[PDB]
């Protein structure tokens, strides 16, 4: 469970859903999270761990 | 062991070369030729 729901989310917070959004409770971390949506304990485990990709240009 | 270079039979064409750049590295290297070859765009280690 996180410590903030939909409605007071504010600028530099986290927005990882945490459980289903058509259940009872459903909130989001809400920590400092700045300069990107997600927060560091998941940006590591939504984007794709160990980038590494190349190509021509 | 210094050099042999005079100035009647061999230049130092060559060794002047070598103070004009400034890629030390290989990896300098080969991002100049990289911005040379593919202009504008950021150059990277794999690519
Ligand atoms: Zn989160």
């Amino acid at each position: 469970p996180g410590s903030a729901t939909v409605l007071t989310l504010g600028a530099h917070m986290c927005k990882w859903p945490i459980g289903d959004p058509s259940s009872e409770g459903f909130t989001f971390c809400g920590r400092r999270s700045s300069e990107g949506p997600y927060c560091v304990e998941h940006a590591r485990v939504a984007y794709q761990p160990q980038q590494t990709k190349k190509k021509s240009g | 062991d210094v050099l042999d270079i005079d100035h009647v039979t061999v230049g130092a064409y060559m060794r002047n070369t070598l103070r004009v750049d400034k890629n030390a590295i290989r990896e300098d290297a080969l991002f100049d030729i990289y911005r040379v070859m593919r202009p504008g765009e950021p150059p990277t280690v794999e690519a």
